[PDB]
């Protein structure tokens, strides 16, 4: 096995893409021949995590009662406590969609990130040496396209909710008069306020991605460069810290979503 | 406009609704416009300037005391005579002298 | 030739300084916002409105340097 | 790194999970909560006129 | 270089990671759960006696 | 060659420095305003209009640094 | 060939400015939050929702400069 | 004939440092103007005329620095 | 060739800036905590817990820049 | 040869540090004057004399730098 | 030309900035501690333990950055 | 040749940093004198005695720096 | 041979940064100690001990950077 | 030959940084002395002795760095 430490490290930084023109898997060498080249590993892990939230919750959703809850049900209704507690004060309008929007973002974003603590080489081994797969990595959020798809989803929602709840007639006024309000500045005003809007979803996408990308890379290096005794003592303190990061990024994305929309509609 | 009361332990010096005042605080001058921030401080001996509502400007001498503010209601707790720890210590000695007699 | 990297790094310096101006300007504006809230929570729903106007200007210059940094990357 | 069609593939997966929890998970749970919040309110409310 | 050392490294790390979690992190979870669970017990007690 | 490559280096670094000045400065002046509003909210209109006068002078020097920064970008 | 190395360098300075900009900005903002909590511990959940309205804006421009820093790393 | 590469650089660095110096210096001053205004709004007319008098001094060296920036930029 | 060691100079800048950004930004935060802790000493946990939230984000970005420092040292 | 361009950059960098050091120094000094002046109208004429005296000490070393800046602009 | 001496220079900038970050951050932290001591002499053995726990979060990034500079003394 | 330029550029940073260091140091020290003077004007003559005495400590280190800068410029 | 001057630019930046990092850091710490002393004279013998504790930590990290300052003279 | 004037150029950098460290550290320290002195002038003789102790620690570390600057100038 001729993988030098630098070369071993490379295989974890490489994805398992398709190519729709050839209908074929990418090997660890060949390039993306076209945009139509979906990242199978990021999606496959991302949807299985989604189902094991939705199935567990819908099992209890069918069964919940006004008595003392079952202990597992108690944690579900408690995380509903955190969710509803945030929604309950930051949102003030009628809309239904806000609450399940925030919930499905929070718990699903977390599930992606919780998988990163799973041993970095183990599951790629069952990828390569069992089912014959040329590469893997085990954190959906560490691939940019998932974070952009959700954050550009929230961007759609910002446009949609804002135009719904104050119309274009005032939306144009805000996007053009502000911040100086005096009519000569309007052309220069819109430039600054436009790219200010687009900086909102971008802040979601980049921050979330960057923490989980840079999270996994440290585990790649921990595995790749070191003897066993020094891998465990360096990995323990990093797990304590990465706990905190993988929770906070889920919480921040939730809160920021609600705040960004609230700021436009209310 | 705000309801101001200037009071002392013996008598209530002044009261009513007021457009603004200027006051010599312990640290410096302060102006109470309508709905000013909550405040607590000691105030220095001297004239203070009142402008009552409908603009009737006036001077009140105070021998000192405490100022408090909150947006709807404000009051000054004025002392009658110049207060000093040294002067009060002198009165405390004076008080003992009588006890001996 | 090397001149292609030095025009790229020109975007990098434009971005770098402009990011500190906007981050700390918003942070000092934001820090005094919290002192207003620390005294008087009933003011904070008012204070969010005036904060967002003043923060709007703090972006106005750095956002110009942000966009030109994006253009100079592509061009 | 790579600009990629995964950005569309995730848009389809996200909306279907949002609909799964909206129309089948949140209303059942939150109704069971708000019906419990009411029920406990009756206990103090019953006693409210009991002594008074 | 040898890579087999990664099996011992990642095994030992993940055990010690669970040791910290169980002894310091599961108790606050279960306790906020018990603290939440108590509201139903008080709510049922107060509703029972006040219906009585 | 080098004259046009370095033209990129100058206009970008000038705007980066000007984006620091024009955003730190009115952030500081932003925090004192937002405090003064939390002090005396009958005077948020009066403070805001007073605050605009002060801000215009702050911006004046940095705006010229963007002005030269675009003129070197155009020429 | 120097073209490769100086692109590596241009990311590293741009990255350090964005790291300082974010870390200082939310440190300042967080300090006033902890003063508010020590002064007024009943309101800390209210202040927590205020502190996070502001924190995201401080991060926004430094994160753009990280986005260009990682693209100049990647390309 | 390289020499104009540094002539664009010399105008940029001196204007940038003057843009920071001016905008921070009157920015610090303008905050203390706002503190004095909120302390005694009957003296915003006296403190605003005083603020203009003081800030005339504060900008003076940066005002010469922008003037040399124009000179080196054109010539 | 030198090229591998030029990258060591890039990582050195990037990690050093991160070390300033980290330790200043938390030192500001920790100072407001310890002054508050002397005034409000019953509630030092309530300050501590919130303090560790702020610490988490403050260190996270310098941890990235140090990561890129690790990366570029290996190249 | 280079002797023309470097001297402008040489005067530019030295003039830049002087411009900051001046405008910050009296900015700090002039701010505390406005706070002290708002404290005490009786003192603002008295304190005005002290503002000018102390300002004369701050501006000396910057004036050596900008004086040498013109000397190098000529020579 | 200078390959080995440039990695020694890379450890010079890295070891220097790392010294700044640490020294200031715990200098600020200790200053706010000594105001607590100078006011509440009954709390000091508690406060010191809180000072060390916070200081245990301050020094980490500096202590990484000196590490890669000492590793560049292995290099 | 380089040798003349390096001598005068070494002198320009010596004066540039000495100009900042003294201007900020006296500006800070002077601001505390102007606040104190507003407190009690009969102190201002007593305060000048302490202000000039302590300013001599501040001045002594920068006065080494400008002497050695001029000596090395002349040498 | 050119390697010699790269040792001295390395030696100058390592030592010069470390000299700033310590000198500001203990300077800030010393200022809060003095007004603490001006508040509370009977604590100053206690506060002398407490000051020296924090001084050891602020020295500890720059002491690493000056030690390498010897090793670059050894190099 | 490039060597001698680079060696003195880097030595002057090491001196210039240490001069700011000293100038600002006594400046910051000196402000808290003068404003504390202004409250209670009978302390100013007592406080001066306290000034000279604290300043005695501050001016150890810069004065070493200036002494090395002279030692590198010697030979």
């Amino acid at each position: 096995e001729n993988m030098t430490p630098q070369d071993y490290i490379g295989h974890h930084l490489n994805n398992l893409q398709l190519d729709l023109r050839t209908f074929s898997l990418v090997d660890p060498q060949n390039p993306p021949a076209t945009f139509w080249t979906i990242n199978i590993d990021s999606m496959f892990f991302s949807v299985v995590l989604g189902l094991l939230f939705l199935v567990l919750f819908r099992s209890v959703a069918k069964k919940a009662t006004s008595g003392v809850p079952g202990k597992f049900q108690t944690a579900i209704e408690l995380v509903i406590g955190f969710v509803n507690g945030s929604v309950k004060d930051m949102y003030h309008g009628k809309s239904k969609l806000i609450a399940p929007l925030a919930l499905t973002i929070f718990v699903w974003v977390f599930l992606m990130n919780l998988m990163d603590l799973l041993p970095i080489d183990l599951l790629p081994y069952i990828a390569e040496h069992v089912l014959g797969l040329p590469a893997l990595r085990v954190v959906p959020s560490a691939d940019v396209n998932v974070t952009l798809s959700m954050a550009l989803g929230v961007f759609i929602l910002i446009l949609f909710y804002s135009i719904k709840m104050k119309g274009i007639g005032g939306f144009t006024k805000e996007l053009t008069l502000q911040p100086f309000n005096h009519w000569a500045f309007i052309p220069v005003n819109l430039i600054l306020e436009g790219v200010s809007l687009l900086s909102k979803p971008v802040s979601l996408g980049l921050r979330l991605f960057g923490n989980m990308y840079a999270g996994e890379l440290i585990f790649i290096l921990i595995a790749g460069l070191l003897p066993w005794w020094s891998q465990w003592i360096l990995n323990v303190p990093w797990a304590i810290f990465h706990i905190l990061i993988i929770t906070l990024q889920a919480f921040i994305f939730m809160v920021l979503t609600i705040v960004y929309l609230s700021m436009a509609s209310e | 406009t705000y309801h101001l009361d200037v009071v002392s332990a013996e008598q209530q010096m002044f009261s009513g609704l007021v457009e603004k005042i200027q006051v010599t605080g312990s640290e410096g001058e302060l102006g109470i416009y309508p709905g000013h921030a909550p405040l607590l401080t000691a105030i220095k001996p001297g004239m203070i300037r009142i402008v009552k509502q409908h603009g009737h400007e006036e001077f009140i001498y105070l021998s000192g005391g405490i100022l408090e503010v909150q947006p709807g209601n404000v009051t000054v707790l004025a002392d009658t005579a110049i207060r000093g720890q040294d002067l009060d210590e002198a009165r405390a000695m004076e008080a003992k002298r009588k006890a001996e007699e | 030739n090397l001149n292609m990297d030095l025009l790229y790094m020109a975007a990098a310096v434009m971005m770098g300084l402009a990011a500190i101006g906007a981050a700390i300007g918003i942070g000092i504006l934001g820090g005094k916002f919290l002192e207003g809230a620390a005294r008087q929570p009933d003011l904070i729903p008012l204070l969010r409105t005036q904060f967002f106007i003043v923060m709007g200007l703090v972006d106005a210059i750095p956002m110009i340097a942000v966009g030109l940094g994006l253009y100079v990357m592509f061009a | 790194m790579n600009l990629n069609a995964t950005i569309l593939g995730q848009a389809i997966a996200f909306v279907l999970f949002v609909l799964f929890c909206m129309k089948y998970v949140w209303p059942p749970l939150m109704a069971a909560i708000e019906k419990r919040q009411k029920e406990i309110a009756d206990g103090l409310a019953s006693a409210e006129r009991a002594h008074k």
